[PDB]
């Protein structure tokens, strides 16, 4: 598999791992 | 940065969870 996370599979990945607490860029 | 972290490179739970809130 691909495990590079870029643009909106950043994101998700993001919103995924760090909740609705958020993400700071 | 994240992109170069993340992106160009591969990163793990622990690195992507370094960025969150």
């Amino acid at each position: 598999v691909n495990q590079h996370l870029c643009g909106s599979h950043l994101v998700e990945a993001l919103y995924l791992v760090c909740g609705e607490r958020g993400f700071f860029p | 940065g994240i992109v170069e972290q993340c992106c160009t490179s591969i990163c793990s739970l622990y690195q992507l969870e370094n960025y969150c809130n």
